[PDB]
This record gives C-alpha cells, sequence and structure tokens, in this order.
RNA sequence: CAUAUCCUUAACUCAUUGUCCCUUUUUUUU
C-alpha cells in the first residue's frame, strides 16, 4: 500500500531531501513537497534518538 | 480581516434602536442604542447571534415600525457541503433569506 | 491563574460590566498574573456580574476593592480580547486548604 | 492513551471555536481548504487587493465580491473521501 | 436507644481454622436465635465469619459482650457489617407473584 | 464515654438530622445495562444487567408491596424477616452457609499457673509493609490487605484489586508524600484498572457511617480525578455516582456544596444528557422525598452543563405528567433550582420556562401549587428587569389568589407578586402595589416566621417603586413595621437580620434620615449585644447613603452619646461598631469638632487597662478617626496622639502592637512625616527591632512604616542603619502573607536611592545561596526592582559576573532575576539585549531543564519589550536555540518555551514561526507532529489575518486544485 | 550584637552546613574519582557512563551502591 | 516492573459564614 523511497524520489520535485522514514508517513507526498520548500529549517534531529536532549 | 470576527456587515435599526455586526462567518453581535437623560448615546452588552458552519453574503436591517427590531440576511450553510464526496452537496444546497428578531422584552436574538 | 493548570476562565462575550479585584489581588493581571505596567480595563460578561455577585474579585472571587486591569504584554499578544476572564472554578487548591484549616482548627 | 484522548478533545475543543485549527491527523485537504477560505475572507476585507483583482480581471468589484463568495463553499474539490 | 448502624448481621474475625459447626452455633446462639451462619472458604477469606442473628436487640448484645472472648487461645473480634450493596437483581417475576398471592390472600386492591 | 472526645475530629454522621439520615439507607445496586455501548448493539441475553425497564419494574413493585403493608397494617424494616434466597444478595460469593445443627434448638476461678503461648504474639492488626495505620472501623473494608498472599498465585483481576485496595488505603490514610504518590497513581493507572474495579471499592467507602469530611473530601477528589481519565467508561456508574453524591448538594458545609456541583456537572458532560436522562427518570417519581429532593437539585446541575435547550422538552414532559402529583411537584422544582442556579441565563428560555409552570397555579394538590408561586418568583428575580411580557399570562391566577386564598397558599402568592412588581413599568406597578399594601398592613401583625420573611422583603419591594407616597409610608407602614419588627428576636437570625437592616434602608430612602434614624437611635445603649450591631448597621448604612444634613443638633448628641457607648460595650471582635463610627464622624464632617475631646478621652483611657481587646479596640478607633481630625483643624491632638501612642510601643501582645503601628501609620500619614512628633528620627530607630516580632500583624505594620519612611525622609537616618535594616529585610521574606513579601522587595528598591545599589545588591547576591525557594525568588525580584529604580548599567555587571559562580540555585537564580528585570523595563530594554544575548545562550545548551525553562521566561519577557525597535536579529539568534526544546515532555518547561515563542511571535512576526514549524506539520510521527500543531495553532489564534502572504504554495493533485490563483495574477 | 553575639541566621547556618559535609565527605573521595560540573554537581569518573548526582552526599551514597562497585573492579 | 529517598520547579496558597429549609394528614383561634 505504501510507496517504497525510490518511488517517492523520483516522485518529488527535489530528491535529495527524502528520508527513510518519509514513506511511512500518512501524506508523504507533501511531507517531501514541504522539506523542499524553501527557508523552511527541518525538525530537530533528536527526535529519533533515545537518550534525551543535551544529556 | 480574520474570517470569524465580525466587521466584515454592519447594518442599523431604521428607528435607531439596535446596531447589528457581523463577520462573514458564524458570528453576530447587535448592541442596543440608547438616549440618557442627559441625551448622551448609551451603549449596552453585545448579545450574540452565533450560527456555525454559515456564511454571510449580505445583512440589512428591516424597517418593522416600532415593533422588535428585524435584521434580514443572505445566509448559505456549508456543513452538508463538505461531507459529500459525490459533490452534489455542495452543487443543490441553496442559500436562504433569515430574519434574526432582537426581542427587547427578553433581551436576546432569536432567529 | 497561571499557577493553576486546572483553573477555567468564563471566556463569555463580555459586556459593559467593569471587573474588580479584591485587596489580595489588587495590582495584579488577571490573565499573565504580574504585577507591573497596566495596560487596559478589564471588561466581564452580564452573567457573572449577575445579582449579588456584582463587584466581586474576578480572579478569586472576594469582595472588590479595585479595578482590575490587563497588563502591557497580554495587550500586546492580544489576550485581553479572548472574552471574560472570570474564574469560574475554585479548584483543588481551594478546597483542599479549606478541610486542612478545618480538620486541624 | 488517556493523554491522547485528552488532547483530542482539547483539540476538537478549539476547532469548533476558532473554525481552522488542526490537531495531529488534519488531512491535506482541510489545512488547504481552511486557507483557502480565510485567503477568500482576506480578499474581501482589504480594499485595495479587491481593487487589484478587479483590475487584473476587467470585472467590476461587486461582480468580484459575488464570485469570491460563491467559491467560499467548495474551494478546493469535493472531499477526499 | 440504639445507634443506626446496629445491624443483624455480625462480622468475625479471628476465627481459629477448621472449627466445628456445632461449636461455632453454640457460641453464638447464646444470645438469641440465629437466622444464618456464612463461613470463609476462600483462602483469602478463611478463618472469618458472618453471622445473622434473628432479633436486632440480641445482635446488639452479642456485639456489646461478644468482643474479645478466647476461642483456642485467641481472642475474638466482632463488629457489625455494613451491608452497603446489593449482589444481584431482585427477580421481579417472583416478587410480583408473591404480592399478587398476598393480594388475592386478604382482598387488598 | 471517652475523655478524647474534645481531641479527635467530628463526624459528618454527627450533624446530620433525621432527614439526612435516608443517605445511610441507600445501598449500592446491582449491575447496571449501557444501551448505548459498541454502538448501541443487540442486547446479549442472559447479561443479568438492569435495563432501564427492570428498574421501572422494581421501582412500582416496592411502590405497590409497600401499599400493601400500609393496608395490612390498619386491619391488624431491619426487624422484618429475610428470605433465604435474597439474603444470599447480602453477600459476597466468598462463603458458603452452615447447616444448622439439630442440639441446637433455637429460643470465681482460684489461682492457676500459665502455660507459655506464642500464638498471641502471632496475630497482627495491622497490615505488612509501608501501609498506614489501619482503623478498626475500616477493617471490613480493607481485610484483604491483612492475610498474606504470593502475588503469583492469584489471578490477574484479584491483583488487580488487591493494588487498588492498597493504593485507597494510602489516600485515605497517609502522609501527604504516600498520598500524592498514589494518587498520581490512581489517576495515570485509571483507564488500565477499568471503571469497574474502582468504584466497586471506591463506592462502599463513601457509604461508611464513620467518615469524617476531610476524608470525604479525598475520596470524591479521587472520583473526579478519575472522571477526566475514563471520560465515556462511566455510564453504567453513572446512577451509583449520584447516590452517593447527590447528598453533597444539601451538605451544611458550602465547600461541600460547591464540590457536589463540580462533580455533578463534570459527570453530565461526561456521560451526555441521553444518559442522564434516562438514569434520573426513576427518582423523580421516587416513593421518598429525600431522593426527589436531591434528583431536582441534581437535575439543576445537569442543566447548566449541558444548557437549558436539551433538556427542555423532557422538563416539560414531566412537569405534564397526570398520575403522579409527585413528579409534577418535581418537575416544577427543577424549574425553581434552575432559576435560582442559572440566573441571567434562564432569560433567552423564560417563556418555555413559564409555560411550563402556569398549569400549576390551578392545580388542585396545595404543595403544587405552592411549588408553582415559588417557581414563579424565582425565575422573576432571575429575569429584573426583563420579561414582563411573559409573565403577562400568570397574573390573574397570582392575582386571583392572593384576594382568595388565606393562610399558608398567601406568603408564597405574594412573595412572586413581590417580584413581579419591579417587572413591571409605571402604570401598572402603582395599581398592585396599593393593594398589596394593603395587604401587607394587615399581615404585619401575623406571628409566623415566613410570613414574616416574606413581608419584609415585599415592603422594598413596594417601597421601591414611585407610586407609594412618602407621606403615606411614615403614617401608615412605619409605626406598625418599627412596632413588629423591630425586635431582638429578629436579630438573631442571620437572614432576618439581614433582611431587616436592607429594608430599613429602603425606607430611609422614601421618607428621610431623620426619621428612621430617630426611631432607633436609642438602641444604640440596649444592653444586647446583637441588637446594637443590628442597629449600628443600619445607621452606618442610612447615614452612608443620604448623608447628616437631615440630623439635628438635638440628635447628634444622641448619636454621638450612642456610639460611643456602643463602642465601650462590646464583646464580639468584629469590625462593626469600628466601620459604624468611622461612617458616621466622616458623615458628620466639622460638626463633630466639639466632640473631639471627649472622644480623645475616652479613646486614651481605655489605652491602658488590663483587656488585650480592650486597648486594641482602642489604637483601632485612633486609625479610623485621623482623618477627621485633620478636616476639623485639629492637628495639636492628633499630634499630641501620636507622642502617646510612641510610649504604647512596648506592648507584649502581638494584637495590641499591630494595631498601635496602624494607628501611627494612619497619623503619619495624615500630618506627613515633617512635622511629625516624635520626629522620624526618634521613630525609626524605635522601629528597627519591632522588625524581628514574627507576628504577622506586626510585620506588615511595621514593614509598611518603614518602607514609607525609606523613601519619603531618608535624611532621617545614617547610612550604616539603613545597611543594617536592608539586612534585618532579609528575615522578612520568611513570612507566609504575601503582601509582606512584596512590600520587603519595594523597601529594597528605596534603600537603595539612598546607599547605593551596590551595598544592597551584594548583600541580595549573597542571599541566593539558599535553599529555600520562598527567600531566592523574592530576593530575585528585589534585584529586579533596584534594577529598575537605579538604572540596569549599574547593577548588571554584577549581576551577570554572579552567573559564574559554581551553584546551581545562583545561577537558576540569576536567570530569574533577568527575567523579572526585562519584564519590568520593557521598551528600555533594547538598551541591553546586546549585552545579556549571549548569557542566554550559554544558558539554553545547558544540561539542566531548569536552566532552559528559565532562560525561555527571559525571551518572552525581552521578545516583547524590543517590540518595534528593530532588534529581530538576536532574537532570530535565540529562536535558533528556544526551538529545539520544543520535544520536552515536563509541563513547566514546557508552557516556559511556549511562552517564549508566542513572545516572538510578536517581535520576529508570523512568518518566521510558520517557517520553523512547516516541516514537521506531516511528519510521520505523531510524537512530533502534535507538539508542532499545537504550535501552529497559537500562531494561527494569533495572527490569522497576517499568514494569508505567508502559506506555500501547494501543488494540485488530481482532482483536487490547491493553488490560489488569484495572488499569482499579474497586472 | 558585637559585644556578644544575638541570634542565628539560619538560612546562612545551613549553607554552612552544607559546605562542611562536602568538605568531610571530599576527602575520602580521591580526585580521579569525582568530576565537578560547571554549576556544583558532581559526576562518578569510575562508571563509565558517568552519572551525575547533585550532592556529594549522594555521591558518596552511590559510591556504596553495587553497580559503582561492579565497575569499579573491572577498573 | 514495583518501593523509599535526595534535589528542584510554579512572585503556588494560609481556612471559611456563601436561602442546604427540602421533612409530620399538621394548618395562630371568633
Ligand atoms: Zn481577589
Ligand atoms: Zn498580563
Ligand atoms: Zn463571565
Ligand atoms: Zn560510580
Amino acid at each position: 500500500n505504501r510507496f517504497t523511497v525510490a518511488e517517492l524520489k523520483q516522485l518529488v520535485a527535489r530528491p535529495d531531501v527524502v528520508e527513510m522514514h518519509d514513506v511511512t508517513a500518512q501524506d508523504p507526498k507533501l511531507l517531501v513537497h514541504l522539506k523542499a520548500t524553501r527557508n523552511s529549517v527541518p525538525v530537530p534531529r533528536h527526535w529519533c534518538f533515545k537518550r534525551k536532549y543535551l544529556q | 480581516c480574520r474570517r470569524i470576527v465580525p466587521g466584515q456587515f454592519l447594518a442599523v435599526d431604521p428607528k435607531g434602536r439596535a446596531v447589528m455586526i457581523s463577520a462573514i462567518e458564524k458570528q453576530k453581535l447587535v448592541y442596543i442604542l440608547n438616549r440618557d437623560a442627559a441625551a448622551r448615546l448609551t451603549i449596552s452588552s453585545p448579545l450574540e447571534a452565533h450560527k456555525a458552519n454559515t456564511l454571510v453574503y449580505h445583512v440589512v436591517g428591516v424597517d418593522v415600525g416600532f415593533e422588535n427590531p428585524m435584521f434580514a440576511c443572505l445566509e448559505m450553510d456549508y456543513e452538508e457541503a463538505d461531507n459529500d464526496p459525490t459533490g452534489e452537496a455542495a452543487a443543490n444546497t441553496q442559500q436562504t433569506l433569515t430574519f434574526y428578531e432582537l426581542d427587547l422584552g427578553l433581551n436576546h436574538v432569536v432567529r | 491563574a497561571k499557577h493553576h493548570p486546572d483553573l477555567i476562565f468564563c471566556r463569555k462575550q463580555a459586556g459593559v460590566a467593569i471587573g474588580r479585584l479584591c485587596e489580595k489581588c489588587d495590582g495584579k493581571c488577571v490573565i499573565c498574573d504580574s504585577y507591573v505596567r497596566p495596560c487596559t480595563l478589564v471588561r466581564i460578561c452580564d452573567e457573572c456580574n449577575y445579582g449579588s455577585y456584582q463587584g466581586r474579585c474576578v480572579i478569586c472571587g472576594g469582595p472588590g476593592v479595585s479595578d482590575a486591569y490587563y497588563c502591557k504584554e497580554c495587550t500586546i499578544q492580544e489576550k485581553d480580547r479572548d472574552g471574560c476572564p472570570k474564574i469560574v472554578n475554585l479548584g483543588s487548591s481551594k478546597t483542599d486548604l479549606f478541610y486542612e484549616r478545618k480538620k486541624y482548627g | 492513551m488517556t493523554d491522547r484522548y485528552t488532547i483530542h478533545s482539547q483539540l476538537e475543543h478549539l476547532q469548533s471555536k476558532y473554525i481552522g485549527t488542526g490537531h495531529a491527523d488534519t488531512t491535506k485537504w482541510e489545512w488547504l481548504v481552511n486557507q483557502h477560505r480565510d485567503s477568500y475572507c482576506s480578499y474581501m476585507g482589504h480594499f485595495d487587493l479587491l481593487n487589484y483583482f478587479a483590475i487584473a480581471e476587467n470585472e467590476s468589484k461587486a461582480r468580484v465580491r459575488f464570485n469570491l463568495m460563491e467559491k467560499m463553499l467548495q474551494p478546493c474539490g469535493p472531499p477526499a473521501d | 436507644r440504639l445507634p443506626p448502624e446496629v445491624n443483624r448481621i455480625l462480622y468475625i474475625r479471628n476465627l481459629p481454622y477448621k472449627i466445628t459447626a456445632e461449636e461455632m452455633y453454640d457460641i453464638f446462639g447464646k444470645y438469641g436465635p440465629i437466622r444464618q451462619i456464612r463461613v470463609g472458604n476462600t483462602p483469602e477469606t478463611r478463618g472469618t465469619a458472618y453471622v445473622v442473628y434473628e432479633d436486632i436487640f440480641d445482635a446488639k448484645n452479642a456485639c456489646d459482650h461478644l468482643s474479645g472472648f478466647n476461642v483456642c487461645n485467641r481472642y475474638l473480634v466482632v463488629l457489625y457489617y455494613n451491608a452497603n450493596r446489593a449482589f444481584q437483581k431482585m427477580d421481579t417475576k417472583k416478587k410480583e407473584e408473591q404480592l399478587k398471592l398476598l393480594k388475592e390472600k386478604y382482598g387488598i386492591n | 464515654y471517652d475523655p478524647f472526645a474534645e481531641h479527635r475530629p467530628p463526624k459528618i454522621a454527627d450533624r446530620e438530622d433525621e432527614y439526612k439520615k435516608h443517605r445511610r439507607t441507600m445501598i449500592i445496586s446491582p449491575e447496571r445495562l449501557d444501551p448505548f455501548a459498541d454502538g448501541g448493539k443487540t442486547p446479549d441475553p442472559k447479561m443479568n444487567a438492569r435495563t432501564y425497564m427492570d428498574v421501572m419494574r422494581e421501582q412500582h413493585l416496592t411502590k405497590e408491596e409497600r401499599e400493601i403493608r400500609q393496608q395490612l397494617a390498619e386491619k391488624a424494616e431491619r426487624n422484618r424477616p429475610l428470605s433465604d434466597e435474597e439474603l444470599d444478595a447480602m453477600f459476597p460469593e466468598g462463603y458458603k452457609v452452615l447447616p444448622p445443627p439439630a442440639g441446637y434448638v433455637p429460643i470465681m476461678t482460684g489461682f492457676h499457673m500459665q502455660t507459655e503461648d506464642r500464638t498471641m504474639k502471632s496475630v497482627n492488626d495491622q497490615p505488612s509493609g509501608n501501609l498506614p495505620f489501619l482503623k478498626p472501623d475500616d477493617i471490613q473494608y480493607f481485610d484483604k490487605l491483612l492475610v498474606d498472599v504470593d502475588e503469583s498465585t492469584l489471578s490477574p483481576e484479584e491483583q488487580k484489586e488487591r493494588k487498588i485496595m492498597k493504593l485507597l488505603l494510602k489516600i485515605k490514610n497517609g502522609t501527604p508524600p504516600m498520598r500524592k504518590a498514589a494518587l498520581r497513581q490512581i489517576t495515570d493507572k485509571a483507564r488500565e484498572f477499568g471503571a469497574g474495579p474502582l468504584f466497586n471499592q471506591i463506592l462502599p467507602l463513601l457509604m461508611s457511617p464513620t467518615l469524617e469530611d476531610q476524608e470525604r473530601h479525598l475520596l470524591v477528589k479521587v472520583i473526579d480525578r478519575i472522571l477526566y481519565k475514563l471520560d465515556d467508561l462511566v455510564r453504567p456508574y453513572v446512577h451509583k455516582i449520584l447516590v452517593v453524591i447527590e447528598p453533597l448538594l444539601i451538605d451544611e458545609d458550602y465547600y461541600a456544596r460547591v464540590e457536589g456541583r463540580e462533580i455533578i456537572s463534570n459527570l453530565a458532560k461526561a456521560a451526555g444528557l441521553a444518559t442522564m436522562i434516562s438514569t434520573m427518570r426513576p427518582d423523580i417519581d421516587n416513593m421518598d422525598e429525600y431522593v426527589r429532593n436531591t434528583t431536582a437539585r441534581a437535575f439543576a446541575v445537569v442543566a447548566s452543563a449541558l444548557g437549558i435547550p436539551s433538556l427542555l422538552p423532557f422538563l416539560k414532559a414531566v412537569c405534564k405528567s397526570k398520575k403522579s402529583w409527585q413528579a409534577r411537584h418535581t418537575g416544577i422544582k427543577i424549574v425553581q433550582q434552575i432559576a435560582i442556579l442559572m440566573g441571567c441565563a434562564i432569560l433567552p428560555h423564560l417563556r418555555s420556562l413559564v409555560e411550563i409552570i402556569e398549569h400549576g397555579l390551578v392545580d388542585e394538590q396545595q404543595k403544587v401549587r405552592t411549588i408553582s408561586a415559588l417557581a414563579i418568583a424565582a425565575l422573576a428575580e432571575a429575569a429584573t428587569p426583563y420579561g414582563i411580557e411573559s409573565f403577562d399570562s400568570v397574573l390573574k391566577p397570582l392575582w386571583k389568589g392572593i384576594r382568595q386564598h388565606r393562610g399558608k397558599g398567601l406568603a408564597a402568592f405574594l412573595k412572586a407578586i413581590g417580584y413581579l412588581i419591579p417587572l413591571m413599568d409605571a402604570e401598572y406597578a402603582n395599581y398592585y402595589t396599593r393593594e398589596v399594601m394593603l395587604i401587607l398592613i394587615r399581615e404585619f401583625q401575623s406571628p409566623d416566621e415566613e410570613m414574616k420573611k416574606i413581608v419584609l422583603k415585599v415592603v422594598k419591594q413596594c417601597c421601591g417603586t414611585d407610586g407609594v407616597e412618602a407621606n403615606y409610608i411614615k403614617t401608615e407602614i412605619l409605626p406598625p413595621f418599627f412596632k413588629h419588627f423591630w425586635q431582638h428576636r429578629m436579630a438573631l437570625d442571620r437572614r432576618n437580620y439581614r433582611q431587616l437592616v436592607d429594608t430599613t434602608v429602603e425606607l430611609a430612602n422614601k421618607v428621610g434620615a431623620a426619621e428612621i434614624i430617630s426611631r432607633i437611635v436609642d438602641d444604640l445603649k440596649d444592653e444586647a449585644e446583637q441588637y446594637r450591631k443590628m442597629v449600628m448597621e443600619t445607621i452606618e448604612k442610612i447615614m452612608g447613603n443620604l448623608g447628616a444634613a437631615d440630623i439635628d443638633h438635638k440628635l447628634e448628641e444622641q448619636l454621638i452619646d450612642g456610639i460611643l457607648y456602643a463602642f465601650q460595650e462590646q464583646t464580639t471582635e468584629d469590625s462593626v461598631m469600628l466601620n459604624g463610627f468611622g461612617t458616621v464622624v466622616n458623615a458628620l464632617g466639622k460638626r463633630v469638632k466639639p466632640y473631639l475631646p471627649q472622644i480623645c478621652g475616652t479613646v486614651l483611657w481605655r489605652l491602658n487597662n488590663k483587656s488585650a481587646k480592650v486597648r486594641q479596640q482602642a489604637a483601632d478607633l485612633i486609625s479610623r478617626t485621623a482623618v477627621v481630625m485633620k478636616t476639623c483643624q485639629e492637628e495639636k491632638l492628633m499630634g499630641h496622639l501620636g507622642v502617646v501612642l510612641y510610649e504604647y510601643l512596648g506592648e507584649e501582645y502581638p494584637e495590641v502592637l499591630g494595631s498601635i503601628l496602624g494607628a501611627l501609620k494612619a497619623i503619619v500619614n495624615v500630618i506627613g512625616m515633617h512635622k511629625m512628633t516624635p520626629p522620624i528620627k526618634d521613630l525609626l530607630p524605635r522601629l528597627t527591632p519591632i522588625l524581628k516580632n514574627r507576628h504577622e500583624k506586626v510585620q506588615e505594620n511595621c514593614i509598611d512604616l518603614v518602607g514609607r519612611i525609606a523613601d519619603r525622609g531618608a535624611e532621617y537616618v545614617s547610612a550604616r542603619e539603613w545597611m543594617r535594616i536592608c539586612f534585618e529585610l532579609l528575615e522578612l521574606l520568611k513570612a507566609h502573607k504575601k503582601a509582606i513579601r512584596r512590600a520587603t522587595v519595594n523597601t529594597f528598591g528605596y534603600i537603595a536611592k539612598a546607599i547605593g545599589p551596590h551595598d544592597v545588591l551584594a548583600t541580595l547576591l549573597n542571599n541566593l545561596k539558599v535553599q529555600e525557594r520562598q527567600n531566592r525568588v523574592c530576593t530575585t525580584v528585589a534585584i529586579a526592582i533596584v534594577a529598575e529604580t537605579c538604572s540596569p548599567f549599574t547593577v548588571l555587571p554584577a549581576l551577570m559576573n554572579e552567573y559564574r559562580v559554581p551553584e546551581l540555585n545562583v545561577q537558576n537564580g540569576v536567570l530569574k532575576s533577568l527575567s523579572f528585570l526585562f519584564e519590568y523595563i520593557g521598551e528600555m530594554g533594547k538598551d541591553y539585549i546586546y549585552a545579556v544575548t549571549p548569557l542566554l545562550e550559554d544558558a539554553l545548551m545547558d544540561r539542566d531543564l531548569v536552566h532552559r525553562q528559565t532562560a525561555s521566561a527571559v525571551v518572552q519577557h525581552m521578545s516583547l519589550g524590543v517590540y518595534g525597535f528593530g532588534c529581530e536579529d538576536s532574537l532570530n539568534h535565540l529562536l535558533n536555540y528556544v526551538w529545539p526544546n520544543v520535544f520536552e515532555t515536563s509541563p513547566h518547561v514546557i508552557q516556559a518555551v511556549m511562552g517564549a515563542l508566542e513572545g516572538l511571535r510578536v517581535a520576529i512576526g508570523p512568518c518566521r514561526m510558520l517557517q520553523y514549524c512547516l516541516q514537521g506539520l506531516f511528519h510521520p510521527a505523531r510524537k512530533v507532529r502534535d507538539v508542532y500543531w499545537k504550535i501552529y495553532n497559537s500562531i494561527y489564534i494569533g495572527s490569522q489575518d497576517a499568514l494569508i502572504a505567508h502559506y506555500p504554495r501547494i501543488y494540485n493533485d488530481d482532482k483536487n486544485t490547491y493553488i490560489r490563483y488569484e495572488l499569482d495574477y499579474i497586472l | 550584637m558585637s559585644f556578644k553575639r544575638e541570634g542565628d541566621d539560619w538560612s546562612q547556618l545551613n549553607v554552612l552546613k552544607k559546605r562542611r559535609v562536602g568538605d568531610l565527605l571530599a576527602s575520602y573521595i580521591p580526585e580521579d574519582e569525582a568530576l565537578m560540573l560547571r554549576d556544583g554537581r558532581f559526576a562518578c569518573a569510575i562508571c563509565p557512563h558517568r552519572p551525575v548526582l547533585d550532592t556529594l552526599a549522594m555521591l558518596t551514597a552511590h559510591r556504596a551502591g553495587k553497580k559503582h562497585l561492579s565497575s569499579l573492579q573491572l577498573f
């Protein structure tokens, strides 16, 4: 039912931003569209880390 | 210029007893205007008439003689239209004219 | 208040009634609870000054002794536009204090 | 679990009060319909955006406002379910 | 001249295990006739009892004098039982036929 | 008989009368069914859950069975026989009956030496572990904790219920640490436990005959904490909660009454209208009037929560019902209670409500007629001054009843008409007032308590209208009014006291102050204290509203002599004689000047008698009459008083000393510091050891005096004195009363204006090493106070240097005082934002979460100050540090971060804040997503209009169009 | 208050007590074993994951514990 | 997982009087 990373990367206008987990999104097309829009800042990287922030 | 904060439409009662301000959708407010014994203008607290999911195209105050002030409206309800995937409900929903009456006895606005 | 998460504002459409503050609450802001820089006067909704309640404290509910204001920062953020700022429930802290003193005394 | 459900009740409370707040499960369609309708209201409100649109299309302003009010019903097509 | 919490049913703690039915009825039957006795089987309840007296005043007296009695080298702890809940439906059909038979019997209504 | 009876806390069962005891008869019902459960599925047969129709059959069947026993009584309880199969309903399933034996038929000792036994050592009465003391009367609730058992042996249900039993024991009897932890854990694990297992152990505890009200309070706190948790899983338990909470609506304790209301309104919002309506339907026609009373109270609450249009059809159906008048009575009582509770809210429904009640005024049952009149009076009070047109329908039966009925109907009908009179316009009001005045003249005689309570109110209501004449009132109302109502038994009840003083003030408006005050002035010398107190209140309010231009010279001697007598002869230790004295002499003004020798001599004399209360009251009287001596231009006498009160400083009773200080405070205000005798040079070093006094009244009145001298009079003391008095103020920060603490903080700024900010600031910075948070938070505020009053370049360097001290509280402290500082200086803080930007970015990188929450508070307040001033590069830089903290979960830190972002939205704009959120609004994880969505909503609420220009461009997909084509227009 | 001392400042006395407890307990901890952080907290330098503890009383109580002893003998 | 403890946070508070009058075949007498 869901895209793999290769189809998603070709379907973006810009394929450098797509990550492993973006296919797990409920609307992956819009997510990779928003990640490739200008001047938006990315989600803080430690959202997936098990250790707490700055600890 | 918010979507639900009033200010867009403004209608006065032709005798001069109330004024009604409404937003494009779901928010209306009536103010009752009066004169004190020193001939100064006095204002009341707002009476509200709110109706969710409802668009207003125009609002005008109706000239009823000295009865309770009426306000007429070109309303439309988009609630059904956002729940029809086929798109029929957008096509055959229709605009209504609704009259709001300010009941000066009971201090409240009734549709 | 900002110190009590379980308290709840009225938030109805405010009217021409001026909200007041009891001696304990004098000089503080109704929203963010600050002591400095008063910017605008507080208006309360009709139901909240009904009857005997006319003129009680907005924040706690005691006999009001001066007018309540919003501070400058709540004005700039337009927190003064959300509704009637009367607190409508006592909350856990007030109730607990009563039963504790009554147990002792 | 219960925190999920309390977040859910709080956000549907907000959404009833201010039309057009989202929550964690806003679909694309819902977000864009909100910002279309807010745009239309904003265009009606500001006088010079409405002048600009009434000049760029050769229409009168009353016709422009009436067409924008007609578009408020289904601004982005039918709901995607 | 009684407090409202007095009850026909008594709850008994510190009861020595596998005491006989006869010894039980002989201990508690002095104060009055006994409507029913229930003894705890399940091991969490094992060793405690409920005694129902036919008379409320006997139960009052058995609480008043029974407490701290020494049976099998241990003190006996007696209390009133607070019958605060119901465990089954009241079976409206049986109560209906019973009331119909009473009303039929005395021509009431 | 116990000698400890003085010491133990009382029980709820003791203050209850015969009427209240009915709530201990009610037992917990068996299992009830939920119709809405699983989408309203077809009910499973043989479930043995009671439905609605089972409940109504049982109710009808017991009504019939009592009718039977009432019939069979005339021909010829716990005492009643108990059937064998129904008895089984009284016990849990654990036990098996014994068969009676056959031998049972129903109906000194000397010296002995003992054998050693170990068995008495073995038996225990308390549970094992860290569990609280188990009181002996709780044994049958917590008996399963006594026996010891391995957890693995028993079932998951039994370990779940044993777990709940331990938690409830810790909530009832624990110390506040145990109680806090257990409370939290039963809240968090509530849904996992399920609504069933909680309630069948919580509800038996609230039914116990030996609760104290603090234990009842803790238990209902448990119920409303778990009511947020299982919001939809409480439907089978709605009625069970009500019969354990509805008694609290008629509890004599006000806070019990309020918390009963809040938990019924939360229960209504959790269960919804249909569940509530079905559940309470049976209790409307119940045979007991206790159940009907409290159900009528509770429907009012459910109507407050869900709204009147919801249950207005049901309520109309219950008031029309012509099988039972109990149900009609109960429905009209619900309407009365709604009007008492809702107040102003009922107006939009007034004509719906009156039409439900109109048929009750003409009912054949007299109780129903009475409750309809009381309901009309409630509605008309709530609607003042609207709805006269809605009440036109009932003016005719009401009137007909007032002319016709005599007796007990008349009180209720007369009450209703008295409330309808202010609603109506002048032409009809003048009609109805005259005839109802004639009825009230007749009813002044009546020795019936409800009639007296009614006609005082109705006198006031007919006295408001203009259709009564002043001549008529003082000729015909006034002599029987003062003969029948101004009595000693009227003054003892508080409602009668209060109504009486209100009505007499309203009469004085029409008639005149002299005519009322001259009838009651000689009872300022009455020798019943409560009477004098009532008379004092009436005079006080009359001379407060009307002034004293009407009072001639012969009556003012009466009045001055009477208030002096009443002041000297008080015992009850309240402010009524003091307020009365102040109001009267301020009203008299300059006319009181010949009486000031008498007053000063009296007060001066009572300042040294043996009773502490008498001396206290004398100093209070000086503090009230200080202003009168300024208007009477008698500053020499007040100057003398200041000299006298200075010698009373050495008092050892703190109540008297606080009043001496209060009196001094008033004299300093009235005369001024520079003409004060004893001079401020003599007074301030007298006051500095009075600071040590730990009593709150002394501290409060002394700090105000000290702080006021600190600014208006700082040259009366040496700089070393202000320094050591400054040191002393650090002990004033441990006070419990908050006003003492904020007066103390202010005084630090005034002192720093005299000895300079550095000496003050070093002391305050040293105080941050203290452990207790109340000291440190106040020191922090005082650092900001001085920083603001002596401009921030003076105290900045030292405060920023203190951030390097290797102690955690000091570093949190400096950050906290910067937070207050930027809040205080406002726009002037654009001068120091570049100075403190690197300090804050050091704090926002810190490992301690608190360091990050206080730095976010600093960012919020600094952000709003520099709004409009072009400091956006610093703020955007600090956003880069604030923003990764959005995934914190602790609530204090989480709300400080959100406050910082809401401050930044108004300083660097909605566009930047949307640019931060954009990438995570549709992120795959719900964790990142809902945090991101609740930032977006804050931007949306605050700036919904500005975002129109800032949204990104979303492309069209296959069937929906998403481009905003108008903005793409080119001119 | 100069000639004979009056009263006592219990807050500052409690600060002194915290210092004296610190000096006492610190003299039994060798300098490698404990690392003092910027804010005055202490980390255990033996244990590989460097737990950080708020007081020296807690550091001593930690060094008693079994997790520390196991981590100690490897080092 | 299930238990104490230590540290810390929120200018956190220092009791309250605010028709509960509801109830008995019950009703102040020419
Ligand atoms: Zn207050
Ligand atoms: Zn504020
Ligand atoms: Zn309000
Ligand atoms: Zn270690």
